[PDB]
Parts: C-alpha cells; structure tokens; sequence
C-alpha cells in the first residue's frame, strides 16, 4: 500500500 | 520493429494523443518506437515514456495482486481443489509483466542511459531502471530474486549519489527517486528503519529548501513531499 | 485458434479471474474460445461474453470519441495543419474496434443465434447483434452507413417482437433490450419521439408488473427501469 | 450521453 512516484 | 517506417515527431504526436485517449499500451509502443530512433529524449518526451510504461506495468500488477491472492486462498487448509488454472494464469499475466520490465530494461541499457550525460537525465533512467527491476523483484521467486533485488538496488544507489550532488533537495526527480528507494527498502529489502529514515532524511531536507522556490516549483516539489509523508503515516 | 488447446470449463474458470483482475482483453478471448467449442452457452457464460466484450469495446469507443473530437477541432476555421497523424491513429483505434465488432458478430452468427431457441438464449443474442452492429453505426461514414443502421434496426426489432411475445414485461433482458433499442433511436436513427415513446411506454408496462416479482427480481428490474428513466430525464 | 445496459 506504500506510495510510490506519481507518472 | 512496426514504428521503424514512422517519423519521430509523429510517434511524439500520437504518443500524446494515445495519453489523452487513455491507451497506453498504444502510448507505449510509439515511445518505443520514437527511442529505437537512437536520439536522445528531452524532458517532456522522457516523462511520456514513463507515464506509457507506468499505466501498462501498473494495470498488470494489479492483476498480478489479485491473482496471487486468490492462488493464496487456494493453498490454505480446507480450500477445494480447483486444478492448474489459477496458477497458470497467475503464470501468464506474470510473464507479460516480466516481459514489459524486460522492454523497458533494454531500452535503458540500448542506449538511454549510456548517452544520459545531464544529471536530470541520468537520474531519470537509473530511477527507471530501479524502477522496473523493482516490478520484476515483486514477482520473483526463483535462484534470481536475491540477484534483481540487488540490481534495483545498485541503479537506485547511483541515481541517489548523482542526485545528491547534482541536484537540490526539492528537485522533483530527487524527489521521487528518493520516494520509490525508500519503498524499495520497506517492500522488497526487508529495511523498514532504511525506508524510514529515507523518507524522513529527504522530506526535512526539502522542506529546509522550499524557501529558494517560485510558486509553481514550490507546488511540485510539495506534492511529491506529501507522499513521502503518506507513506511515513503509514509506516510509523 | 490459441484458444483450441485449453478445456472449455477452464476457459470459463480464466474468463472469471480475468474479470476479477480487471483484464477484460483476456476475458475476451477466453469466452470465445469457450463459445468456439462448439456447445451452446448457459446463462451465466452468456453474461461473461457480454461483460468481456462490452468492457473491450467500451475502452475503444470512448478512445474513439476523444480522437474523433480532436479530428473535429483541427478541421475548425482558424486551426493550424498538424499533419495527418490525427487522422491515421483515429482510423487506427476505429479499424481495431471494427475488428472486434466483427469478432462478436461473426460468434453471433457462427453459431450461437440459429442454435438458441429459448426465448432467454435467443433475445439476449439478438440483443448483442443489435448493439455491436449499432457500435458499427457510431464510426461509420461511408456507402455502408445506411447497411449497418439497418441491420442493428433489424436484430433489435427481432429481439423485441420475441421478448414481447414470450418474456414479462419487467423481464431484465427485455428491459435492457427497449433500454438499448431505445438508444439506438436517439443517437443512431435520428428518432428521438420514438426512442422516448419507446422508454416510456416500457418503464409503464414494468412498473405495472413489478408486483408479481419476489424482492430480488423486483430489484434487478428497478435499476433498468431507473436507465430508462434518466434517458427520459436527459431527453426531455 | 445516453445510457445503455449495464453488462
Ligand atoms: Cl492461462
Ligand atoms: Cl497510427
Ligand atoms: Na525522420
Ligand atoms: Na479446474
Ligand atoms: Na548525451
Ligand atoms: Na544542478
Ligand atoms: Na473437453
Ligand atoms: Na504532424
Ligand atoms: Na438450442
Ligand atoms: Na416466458
């Protein structure tokens, strides 16, 4: 569920 | 390749219109095609080969989560046999991500990165290839795991020395490098105090840096800190 | 075809888990391969071939939309010429949804309509020929329009003179097929007073019905009958 | 805009 960069 | 016979410029256009249209494999397959032409990629068009692969790599990991759950609830105590099917399609959705990660790996290696002289572009593709090695780390189980894990490591390990010398703190791409490492740590390594003091390390150094931005750089780098402290929430 | 190897009730297993990954393209050709051995299809197999290649379809007509909106802007007075990719990638999405309109008609006729002879088997499929000859009529232009609005005329109005003979008026294949019949009217054949007397003269016969029904029917019917109802909002 | 049957 972790956050990762948005594209 | 079928993009061979396409101009360059046109495989920008309609990798663009294929975004607007929400088909990203097709948005994919132009960006392909527009880096098998051999020149470098500015930035903008960088960023399009990103949201391409992200959108189809993220649609097969999604599928690949749910699949490898219900194959989970099949191998529990009491659950009926239901034959090979959950695994072999487990299998299938598996290696067509394997086989995206792969595109996006060669891609880097022949030859993005080996031309990326600017730190704004060689951290860009070491991330990715962090990235993409990251995706084939979720998945693998084999005599292989330790080694991919190790090679998302060691492209993340040198896109953050490049951008810890070349880059401020609140650039963007610093920014979601950092961000995506610091998962890397808490999902695949097994390093939750790494993650941690990643997350937190990089979100009160660009805080401390916000002050030298305009309003829109000031925005861009505040909504990629923010994720960073999502995940702390989550993670702490 | 790829599909000729794999066990008819193990196409029906992987078409399930495709839905629930959300990997509609899959789930497609899965059901065609179930509906290319040859045996007819229950109900709920039905119900998968339609939700895989509505879902299929779906992505390619709003693709379609976007691109064919953009094709209209650049032909405005004041636009600047930016070549012919626009053009060449709409006609690109539109061959593709042609090509899957085509897949769905060509099951339809080979065999599934002559070998349904219960009235549930037999409007759902000429249903489907109606819609997906209607998504035909939505990209057409050329000396084949009228054709293909004729056809889709044609299998809805089949389904209908069955469904009206042998279904309840609350039925939800019947509704579905007036919801959609009625659609047809209003975007397709320029009848916007027939596709309202249509929805309206529907809803009234289910409403009139819905206390034969048990609790559960009696919800499946409402939210058809509720599309009706914002059609008739949004039409008059 | 108008609204087909939900599959
Ligand atoms: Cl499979
Ligand atoms: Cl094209
Ligand atoms: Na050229
Ligand atoms: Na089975
Ligand atoms: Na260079
Ligand atoms: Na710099
Ligand atoms: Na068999
Ligand atoms: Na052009
Ligand atoms: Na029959
Ligand atoms: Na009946």
């Amino acid at each position: 569920n972790a956050n990762s960069s948005p594209v | 390749g079928a993009m061979g016979s396409m101009e360059r410029a046109s495989l920008i256009q309609k990798a663009k219109l294929a975004e607007q249209a929400e088909r990203y494999e097709d948005m994919a397959a132009f960006m392909k095609g527009a880096v098998e032409k051999g020149e470098e990629l500015s930035c903008e068009e960088r960023n399009l080969l990103s949201v391409a692969y992200k959108n189809v790599v993220g649609g097969q990991r999604a599928a690949w989560r749910v699949l490898s759950s219900i194959e989970q609830k099949s191998n529990e105590e009491g659950s009926e046999e239901k034959g090979p099917e959950v695994r072999e399609y487990r299998e299938k959705v598996e290696t067509e991500l394997q086989g995206v990660c792969d595109t996006v790996l060669g891609l880097l290696d022949s030859h993005l990165i080996k031309e990326a002289g600017d730190a704004e572009s060689r951290v860009f593709y070491l991330k990715m290839k962090g990235d993409y090695y990251r995706y084939l780390a979720e998945v693998a189980t084999g005599d292989d795991k330790k080694r991919i894990i190790d090679s998302a490591r060691s492209a993340y390990q040198e896109a953050m020395d490049i951008s810890k010398k070349e880059m401020p703190p609140t650039n963007p791409i610093r920014l979601g490098l950092a961000l995506n490492f610091s998962v890397f740590h808490y999902e695949i390594a097994n390093s939750p105090e790494e993650a941690i003091s990643l997350a937190k390390t990089t979100f009160d150094e660009a805080m401390a840096d916000l002050h030298t931005l305009s309003e829109d750089s000031y925005k861009d780098s505040t909504l990629i800190m923010q994720l960073l402290r999502d995940n702390l929430t989550l993670w702490t």
